């Protein structure tokens, strides 16, 4: 499957959890920024990298990336 | 185990496939207050029961596209959705949401995972870490 | 799934994409699961040794088919009047008609014409009869034989070199420079003088005589003595002719310069001396580096002692740069070999060695366009394995502050500039091609910009042309540098003033301007390759591109879109420049020696220089025979060539379907597909292995361009050949 | 004695033989007759058409030197307009909006100056504002 | 009167209202699956024609490509 | 009517079906599918759904509209083709007193249009005769349009087989070079939108294309007495 990683830059924004269609993000308690929060990517084996989690992100750049690996049933995003 | 009733339905083309008897199948269920009509994600439009629906799909996606749909485009708004992912030998595996809270607020108790401990600018060259099985994000 | 099993990750997949990418990664060495670099050089050491086997099976082949079915001994007799013939015809699905049209050439069959000029070369080397092709068919065989139990022998773990081996620069460089160049050189003269001339001067020399019979009446005393000059006297006179004793000299090691006179070739002892001292250059090349006895220069104090104020670090470290990537290399070598490949074209049409080759038009023009579309593929291919290398093997702190990290400093200006020249060509040169036919159109053709190739009818009279009365250099009798005495001055300009040969062509403004667009393609299409060579590291748009892979689709449409952002896509990309850069060229050599061959240099240097002249004279014009190949009435021997034009012209189209239609919409197309089988009766016994998905992104992009690619190289082929076929063959 | 593959167009007989049925170009009948008369001073070649040298020599000047000089003139008057028209929209607080919508008091005002372009950019040049410092502008990562 | 004498005038007449016909055929295709996107609303149009539109198309267009592909094939 | 007239007639049934097939499933598949559930969301003019799913690039119905534009003009450039042949061979022509009648291309086109090189030779390269030798003439305006239609055409290949992206990064590169000389302007300049390329792309290939038969056409039918 593909690998969703979240570097220090998050904000907190909630925008990339709020534009995962598959559910794949989560937000989990953090320090490092105003809203305590940061994204976190627990169910990767779901995704299948449609980018819009990093098409939502506001920062410079990407507090957020996917990289697309071995694709699966899921990854493909197969109905049949 | 699963219970609900099948939302009134005309049937589709557009549905199951031998993939939900043969790897797994994804089902979705929700209380609705009072009888009214949704677009199915495979097309069409279906008469949802009031009270309990259950409702068979073949991908994550549209589960939580229909899941979507109910929680944006009824004036009242249904939270109570569940998906759960069915396998062919019985076991069924719940899914949405993960803790009975939607991942867009924050919970305590959730464990980070993913999370980097640096920008995205100080990820090592790829010269420092070839011949090995890895990658500059994944070290 | 087993196969692929150098990559879990695609032995993993349960759609037909594995079957796909398996095959694209196949040969890819360095990403395989559990690869070493040890393991890596010595896969890549047999692959090379079968490569090299393949080499010589194929020429082989060549050498066989030619002495079987051809008429190589009749063709002997007869260069000027006799068709060479490739290969016999065997084919089920032929009619009378088409049996009739292609017994050609005298045979009594069905057969082809060869185009690959091998007859010339095989008469110019010595090999007279069928027996000695076939013992060289044998032989070949034999050789492909040994290289191929090479390979296996030197992959058995008692044989399997270190990685020490494998990176020792100096040995290998002198061994390869001495050995690899200069003794083959040396053999080659060797052959030259103990069988080629000999046999070229009627004396019948083979392995039966050889010991026998001596090259020169004096032997290896005026060699041994000091006194050369004895092996140049009495040379070849004009009167000779070829395989006859009749005016045939002794000298085995000339100066001549110039042609045969009756060959329009060059003198086989010009050769002789020529391969000789560069056999002798080489093999004293060769003792330059050191390797076990203390003496010879080693390459990193070199590369380190040659620094620059102005430079920074100059070309510290560039050894270890160059020795621990394999791509480095693998680009280096590249641009070497297509630079050399495009030197091949230019002076072999110009400067024929093969007897009696300069005559057959057809094989001239199918070599020229040939090696140099090689040259182009090659140099392509530099640039996509030196951003290969800057994507994998470069290091920024070892190169830091050198040259190669330097040219990331500036790139910006690199491509700046590189678009301003690029712009400059174009806007310039389409300006006045749209100019000329404007005004021709109007019934003006007077008012046409044409602006003489001043600089290069200069040059062609320092060389020692004397039709546009420069009178500078060798073209001016009086300069010191035309009397020096130089033993090919008499022969040299004799040839070159002579306008029965491509030595030196004349030229005009329509040469200007296609030379100038020329230009234009080749800066165009090294923008493009340099480009994306120097931001495949990263951008602004993608800062972290390393991280993502040499070939990637895209990062999404999020920030505003990024659609052909991989250097692969640069790349791909950069294909169709050279294409179409390699196509205007190939038209200008094509229709400047139609000209030239039908004595009719008037009509290109009229029509040249307006586009639709180009449009009417040269495609619509020398096209009317290709077309009619198989005719309502009835069909001749250009009928295949007419075929392979339409197929050609209809696997080019067919690219554009993969080139412009993209994935979603195939990939819903297939979903219906699949829904109609699945609820098929007596189509639901049988069902697929591996879930059917439509291709990839980047799949996509490669098959698009290899239909496009092999669509262009087919219609070009099949027009050239069948127009000059036409017209003179 | 340069050029002796080209002969001028005075005793060219290809030129001469086809330059009395010059087409008119305008409603002027004459325009066949000023171009046959005009043509006549340059080089022409086997095919009856004049040509151009561009190797420097003054004497064919006017083939490319001075419509070089005419063009450069107005090109350059052309960037340095539109170069100071920008600098000075630069900091009216709105630049976008005076970029799509044209100032054309101030446009007209910078267009009627241009004609000493040469002066100022080597002006600008020597007072060191032409040009900006490497470590002043944006580049992409490396 | 004199147009069919004028061939000249009957090519450009029937080329340019075919080229008229074939653009706005298409345009016809591209403004409907606009309304399709934006005006359709599920809750009006239960077992209706469009409904059974959406809920068959799969058949349609299965047997189309098929129609498709062996017309090209046997053409 | 021969089997030449069947043939034609049936690819142009099916280059029809085929434009259909492509319009009718921009318009059915517009809301959703399988591949995209809720392609509805995302509006009608997107440009993809990302390289998630395998790729997932034109599955808007506007992408559809863009496809099925080139099957149109396919279709109608065979139709017109067909026409013109037919016309110029088995219809028009000269009436002689005897009351003989002599056609323009002396009946040709039931033994040449059964093969595709007939069309290349009899049709083309025999035709564009008339537009090609133009030049000098009061024709000439319909020569030059013709190269103009030849023209346009391969400039729309360079939106329609590249992406933005590179296109992006070479802006990047150029307004460096312009911020270096202080003469960056104030609106940045960004490449084509990838739903912005594609049309641009068809817009300039249907006009050369169109271009390109209508010079020809002229020209061939106005030198045919
Ligand atoms: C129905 C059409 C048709 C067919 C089937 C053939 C068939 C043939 N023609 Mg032919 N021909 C045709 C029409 C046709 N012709 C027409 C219209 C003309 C013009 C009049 C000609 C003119 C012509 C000439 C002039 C010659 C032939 C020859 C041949 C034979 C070549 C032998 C061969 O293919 O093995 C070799 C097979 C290959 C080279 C394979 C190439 C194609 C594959 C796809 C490439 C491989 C890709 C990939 C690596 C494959 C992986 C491995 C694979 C097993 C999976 C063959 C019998 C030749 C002949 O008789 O000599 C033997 C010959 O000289 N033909
Ligand atoms: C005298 C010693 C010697 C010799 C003869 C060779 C010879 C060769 N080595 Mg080599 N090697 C040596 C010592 C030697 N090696 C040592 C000491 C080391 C260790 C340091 C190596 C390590 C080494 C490696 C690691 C590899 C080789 C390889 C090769 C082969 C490459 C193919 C090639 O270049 O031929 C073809 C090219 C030529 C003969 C010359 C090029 C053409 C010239 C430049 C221009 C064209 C001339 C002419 C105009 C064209 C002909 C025209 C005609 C057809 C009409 C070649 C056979 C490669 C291989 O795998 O081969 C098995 C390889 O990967 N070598
Ligand atoms: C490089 C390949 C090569 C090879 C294998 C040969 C081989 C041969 N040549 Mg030859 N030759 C060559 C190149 C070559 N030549 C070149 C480039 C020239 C310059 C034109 C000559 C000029 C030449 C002449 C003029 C004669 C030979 C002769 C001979 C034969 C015996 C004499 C000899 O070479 O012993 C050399 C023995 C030595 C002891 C030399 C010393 C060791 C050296 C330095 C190594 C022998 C078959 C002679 C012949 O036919 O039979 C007598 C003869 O008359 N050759
Ligand atoms: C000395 C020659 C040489 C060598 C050793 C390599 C080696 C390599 N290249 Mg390279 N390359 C070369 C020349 C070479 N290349 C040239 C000349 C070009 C310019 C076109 C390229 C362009 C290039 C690109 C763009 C890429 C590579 C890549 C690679 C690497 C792995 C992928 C690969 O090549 O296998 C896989 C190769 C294939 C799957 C090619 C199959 C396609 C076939 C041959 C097309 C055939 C057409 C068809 C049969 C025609 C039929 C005709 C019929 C109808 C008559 C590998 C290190 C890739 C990489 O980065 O990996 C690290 C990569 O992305 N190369
Ligand atoms: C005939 C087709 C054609 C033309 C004209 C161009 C032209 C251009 N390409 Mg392109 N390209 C093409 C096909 C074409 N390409 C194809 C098929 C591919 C493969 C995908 C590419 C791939 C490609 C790449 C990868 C790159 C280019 C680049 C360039 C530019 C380089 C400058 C140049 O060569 O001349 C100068 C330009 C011209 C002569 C064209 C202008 C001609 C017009 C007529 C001028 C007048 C404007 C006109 C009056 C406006 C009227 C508008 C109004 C009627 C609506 C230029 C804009 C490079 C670039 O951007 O360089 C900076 C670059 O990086 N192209
Ligand atoms: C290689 C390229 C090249 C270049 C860059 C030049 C450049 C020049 N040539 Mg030139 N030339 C060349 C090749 C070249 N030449 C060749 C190949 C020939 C042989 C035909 C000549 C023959 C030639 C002659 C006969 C003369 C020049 C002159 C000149 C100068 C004209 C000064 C001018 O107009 O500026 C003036 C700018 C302003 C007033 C502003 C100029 C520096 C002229 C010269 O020497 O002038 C000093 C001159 O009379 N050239
Ligand atoms: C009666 C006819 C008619 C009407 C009223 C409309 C009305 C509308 N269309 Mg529609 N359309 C039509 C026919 C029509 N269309 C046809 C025939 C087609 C097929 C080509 C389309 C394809 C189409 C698409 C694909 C889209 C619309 C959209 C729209 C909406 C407005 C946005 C728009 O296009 O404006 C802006 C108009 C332009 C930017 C056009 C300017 C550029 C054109 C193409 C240049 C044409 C060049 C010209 C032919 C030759 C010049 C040569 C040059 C050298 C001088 C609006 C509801 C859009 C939408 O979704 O809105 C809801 C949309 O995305 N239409
Ligand atoms: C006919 C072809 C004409 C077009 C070809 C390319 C045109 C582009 C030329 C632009 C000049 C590039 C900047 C020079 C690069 C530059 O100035 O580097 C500085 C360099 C001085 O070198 P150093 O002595 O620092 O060291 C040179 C080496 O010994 C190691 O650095 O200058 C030269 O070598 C000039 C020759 C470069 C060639
Ligand atoms: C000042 C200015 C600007 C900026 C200008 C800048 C920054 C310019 C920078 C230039 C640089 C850095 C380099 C320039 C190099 C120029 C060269 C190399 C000129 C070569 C000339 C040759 C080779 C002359 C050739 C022969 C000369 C001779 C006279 C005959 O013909 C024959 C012929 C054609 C051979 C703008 C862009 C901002 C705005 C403009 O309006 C003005
Ligand atoms: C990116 C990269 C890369 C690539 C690049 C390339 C590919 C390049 C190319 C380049 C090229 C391809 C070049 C070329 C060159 C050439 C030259 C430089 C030449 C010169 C010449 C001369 C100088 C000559 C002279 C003369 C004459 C003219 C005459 C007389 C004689 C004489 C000889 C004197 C690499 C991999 C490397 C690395 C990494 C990165
Ligand atoms: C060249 C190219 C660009 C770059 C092209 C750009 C930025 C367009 C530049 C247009 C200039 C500025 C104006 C020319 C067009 C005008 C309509 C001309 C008007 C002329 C009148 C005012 C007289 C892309 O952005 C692109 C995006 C996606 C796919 C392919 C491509 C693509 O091929
Ligand atoms: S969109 Fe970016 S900044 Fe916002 S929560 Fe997600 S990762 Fe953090
Ligand atoms: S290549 Fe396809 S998936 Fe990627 S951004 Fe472009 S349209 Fe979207």
């Amino acid at each position: 499957s593909h690998s969703v990683k979240i570097y220090d830059t998050c904000i907190g924004c909630t925008q990339c959890v709020r534009a995962c269609p598959l559910d794949v993000l989560e937000m989990v308690p953090w320090d490092g920024c105003k809203a305590a929060q940061i994204a976190s990517s627990p169910r990767t084996e779901d995704c299948v990298g449609c980018k819009r989690c990093e098409t939502a992100c506001p920062t410079d750049f990407l507090s957020i990336r996917v990289y697309l690996g071995a694709e699966t049933t899921r990854s493909m995003g197969l109905a049949y | 185990e699963l219970s609900g009733q099948p939302p009134k339905f005309g049937g589709s083309t557009g549905g199951l496939l031998s993939k939900a008897n043969r790897e797994e199948k994804y089902a979705i269920t929700w209380t609705s207050a009072s009888e009214q009509v949704f677009e199915m994600p495979t097309g069409g439009a279906a008469i949802m029961n009031e009270g309990e629906n259950l409702l068979y799909l073949a991908r994550k996606e549209q589960c939580l596209a229909l899941g979507t749909q109910l929680r944006t485009k009824f004036k009242p708004k249904i939270q109570d959705y569940k998906i759960y992912r069915v396998y062919p030998s019985g076991e069924v595996q719940y899914l949405h949401p993960a803790d009975g809270v939607f991942p867009e607020k924050v919970n305590e108790g959730r464990e980070a995972q993913g999370t980097k401990t640096r920008r995205i600018g100080q990820n090592p060259e790829p010269v420092t870490i070839k011949f090995s099985g890895k990658a500059p994000y994944e070290v | 799934t087993k196969f692929p099993k150098f990559s879990q990750d695609l032995a993993q997949d349960p759609t037909t994409r594995r079957i796909w990418y398996g095959i694209a990664t196949a040969h890819d060495f360095e990403t395989h699961d559990g690869m070493t670099e040890e393991n890596l050089y010595q896969k890549i050491f047999a692959s090379h040794f079968g490569h090299i086997a393949i080499i010589f099976l194929w020429t082989s082949g060549t050498l066989f088919h030619v002495a079987w079915q051809g008429n190589f001994e009749q063709w002997i007799k007869d260069p000027l009047n006799i068709r060479p013939i490739a290969h016999a015809i065997w084919d089920p699905h032929f009619g009378e008609g088409a049996v009739n049209a292609f017994t050609q050439a005298g045979a009594s069959n069905p057969v082809n014409i060869a185009y690959s000029g091998v007859y010339h070369w095989f008469y110019t080397i010595g090999m007279t009869t069928n027996q000695e092709l076939y013992s060289g068919a044998v032989f070949l065989l034999v050789l492909a034989s040994l290289f191929l139990f090479a390979g296996w022998l030197h992959l058995q773990p008692k044989f399997r070199p270190s990685l020490a081996w494998f990176k020792n620069a100096e040995s290998r460089l002198n061994h390869h420079l001495a050995g690899l160049f200069g003794v083959s050189s040396l053999a080659w003269a060797g052959h030259l003088v103990h069988v080629a001339i000999p046999e070229a001067r009627g004396q019948h020399v083979g392995w039966d005589n050889f010991l026998s019979t001596p090259p020169h009446p004096a032997g290896l005393m005026p060699f041994f003595t000091g006194n050369w000059g004895v092996y140049a006297a009495d040379p070849d006179t004009a009167g000779h002719i070829f395989g006859t004793s009749e005016g045939a000299g002794t000298a085995i090691l000339t100066f001549l310069g110039g042609f045969h006179p009756q060959t329009e070739s060059l003198w086989l002892t010009d050769i002789a001396h020529h391969h000789l001292a560069i056999a002798v250059i080489f093999i004293i090349a060769g003792h330059m580096y050191r390797t076990n006895w203390g003496i010879g220069h080693s390459i990193k104090e070199i590369l380190n002692a040659h620094k620059g104020p102005l430079t920074g670090a100059g070309h510290t470290n560039l050894y270890d740069t160059i020795n621990n990537s394999l791509h480095f290399q693998l680009g280096l070598a590249l641009a070497s070999l297509g630079v050399i490949t495009s030197l091949v074209a230019q002076h072999m049409y110009s400067l024929p060695s093969y007897a009696f080759i300069a005559q057959d038009h057809t094989t001239q023009a199918a070599l020229y366009t040939h090696h140099q579309y090689i040259a182009g593929f090659l140099m392509v291919g530099a640039f996509a394995h030196g951003a290969i290398f800057f994507v994998r093997d470069y290091d920024p702190v070892a190169n830091k502050d050198n040259v190669l990290a330097r040219m990331l400093e500036h790139k910006e200006a690199l491509i700046s500039h590189l678009s301003w020249v690029s712009l400059f060509l174009g806007f310039h040169t389409l300006g006045l091609y749209v100019h000329n036919d404007v005004v021709v159109a109007f019934g003006t053709p007077e008012k046409q910009i044409l602006i003489e190739p001043v600089f290069a009818q200069w040059i062609q009279a320092t060389s020692g042309k004397a039709l546009y009365g420069f009178d500078v250099l060798l073209s001016n009798p009086d300069s010191i540098a035309s009397t020096t005495g130089a033993a090919w001055l008499p022969g040299w300009l004799d040839a070159i003033n002579s306008g029965t040969n491509s030595l030196f062509l004349t030229i005009g403004p329509g040469d200007f301007l296609v030379h100038h667009a020329i230009a234009l393609g080749l800066h165009t299409t090294a923008l493009i390759l340099i480009k994306g060579a120097l931001d495949a590291r990263g951008s602004k748009l993608m800062p972290d591109k390393k991280d993502f892979g040499y070939s990637f689709p895209c990062d999404g449409p999020g920030r505003g879109g990024t659609c052909d952002i991989s250097a692969w896509d640069a790349f791909y990309l950069a294909m169709f420049w050279m294409l179409n850069t390699l196509g205007w060229l190939t038209f200008y050599w094509h229709w400047k020696h139609l000209g030239v061959w039908s004595g009719n240099v008037a009509q290109f240097n009229e029509n040249s220089t307006y586009l639709m002249g180009w449009f009417r004279d040269y495609l619509w014009a020398n096209s009317a025979q290709l077309i009619n190949g198989y005719n309502p009435y009835g069909v001749n021997n250009l009928s295949v060539w007419a075929w392979m034009f339409l197929f050609g012209h209809l696997v080019w189209a067919t690219g554009f379907m993969f080139l412009i239609s993209w994935r979603g919409y195939w990939q819903e197309l297939i979903e219906t597909i699949v829904w109609a089988h699945e609820r098929t009766p007596l189509a639901n016994l049988v069902r697929w292995k591996d879930k059917p998905v439509a291709l990839s992104i980047v799949q996509a992009r490669l098959v698009g361009l290899a239909h496009f690619t092999v669509g262009y190289v087919l219609t070009y082929a099949a027009f050239l050949i069948a127009s000059t076929a036409g017209k003179f063959g | 004695d340069d050029f002796a593959n080209l002969t001028p167009c005075s005793e060219n007989p290809a030129y001469l033989a086809k330059s009395k049925n010059f087409l008119n170009t305008t409603n002027d009948p004459n325009s066949g007759k000023i171009r046959a008369e005009r043509y006549a001073s340059a080089l022409c070649g086997p095919e009856g058409y004049p040509h151009l040298i561009v190797d420097g020599r003054f004497t064919h000047a006017g083939d490319f030197l001075i419509p070089s000089i005419l063009f450069l003139y107005i090109a350059g008057w052309i960037g340095w307009v539109g170069r100071s028209y920008l600098i000075e929209i630069r900091e009216s607080k709105n630049p976008e909006m005076q970029e799509v919508v044209i100032n054309v008091p101030l446009a007209i005002k910078k267009m009627l100056g241009g004609f000493l372009w040469p002066l100022a950019a080597v002006g600008e040049y020597t007072s060191g504002k032409l040009v900006m410092k490497d470590s002043e502008i944006p580049t992409s990562p490396r | 009167p004199y147009q069919a004498i004028d061939y000249a005038t009957q090519l450009s007449l029937f080329t340019h209202h075919m080229w008229i016909g074939g653009f706005l055929i298409v345009g016809a295709g591209a403004h409907g699956a606009i309304f399709m996107v934006r005006d359709y609303d599920p809750a009006k149009n239960v077992n209706n024609l469009l409904d059974r539109m959406l809920r068959h198309r799969d058949a349609i267009i299965s047997h189309l490509n098929w129609v498709c592909i062996f017309l090209g094939f046997h053409s | 009517l021969g089997t030449a007239d069947f043939m034609v007639h049936h690819i142009h049934a099916f280059t029809i079906h085929v434009t259909a097939l492509i319009l009718l499933k921009g318009v059915l598949y517009a809301r959703s599918s399988r591949l995209v559930p809720d392609k509805a969301n995302l509006g009608f003019r997107f440009p993809c759904d990302g390289p998630g799913r395998g790729g997932t690039c034109q599955v808007s119905g506007w992408d559809h509209v863009f496809l099925g534009l080139f099957w149109m003009y396919n279709s109608l450039s065979i139709v017109i083709f067909h026409f013109s042949w037919k016309m110029q061979s088995d219809v028009w022509g000269t009436v002689s007193p005897d009351g003989s009648v002599t056609h323009v291309t002396l009946g040709n086109f039931a033994q040449s249009a059964i093969t595709i090189n007939g069309w290349l030779r009899d049709f083309l390269w025999a035709q564009a005769a008339n537009v090609i030798n133009s030049y000098g003439s009061a024709l000439s305006a319909y020569g030059i349009m013709f190269l103009a239609g030849h023209f346009v055409f391969a400039f729309s290949l360079m939106f329609l087989f590249s992406g933005r992206g590179y296109w992006q990064e070479l802006i990047e590169s150029i307004v460096w070079a312009h911020n270096k000389l202080n003469v960056a302007p104030a609106i940045q300049p960004r490449a084509l939108s990838i739903i912005q390329g594609r049309a641009v792309g068809v817009a300039h290939y249907l006009l050369g294309g169109i271009v390109t038969t209508w010079a020809f056409f002229l020209a061939r039918s106005l030198s045919i007495g």
